[PDB]
């Protein structure tokens, strides 16, 4: 019974509780609000090629 | 409108401070998960607060039943106000 003088907690429950969680990118914050900034510019401008301006104050001519 | 709830995403405070290794291993493991939830919940609102190009296609939910009000069999701009005043003229009057 010398494997009952072993720690009784495998290897396998010591990596999914010390990692339990997949930790968070440090780029992941970046290309995300990246890509929904993207629509920012798109819409909110003046330069870009699908602005919205032309859509809610439509231009008097 | 979407202004007035963008100006709210804008007052969110930076979770990504907290994404180091001596705040994931200080924390308890379910209010770390539970931050990492507040966080791409985050990313939810604000990448469909930003989809302004949904904006064309929600006026026009608004604008049939609004142009159907318009087409009043009595005037375009009938309404309740002027109508209950004109019943008075109607009313008070000899039949």
């Amino acid at each position: 019974d010398r494997v009952l003088s072993l720690p009784a907690v495998s290897k396998n429950q010591v990596l999914e509780n010390v990692f339990h969680t997949a930790p968070k990118a440090p780029v992941e914050h970046l290309e995300k609000m990246v890509s929904a900034n993207s629509k920012v510019y798109d819409a909110l401008n003046l330069q870009s090629k699908r602005v919205l301006i032309w859509q809610v104050k439509p231009a008097l001519f | 409108l979407s202004n007035e709830r963008y100006q709210l995403l804008s007052q969110w405070p930076d979770f990504t401070t907290m994404y180091g290794k001596d705040f994931y291993y200080r924390a308890h493991p379910e209010d770390l998960k539970k931050f990492y939830d507040a966080a791409d919940e985050y990313y939810k609102l604000y990448e469909t607060v930003t989809e302004f190009d949904s904006l064309s296609a929600l006026a026009s939910q608004v604008v049939p039943n609004y142009a159907a009000r318009r087409r009043s069999t009595v005037h375009p701009a009938i309404g309740s106000t002027v109508a209950d005043g004109a019943f008075t003229n109607f009313l008070l009057s000899k039949q």
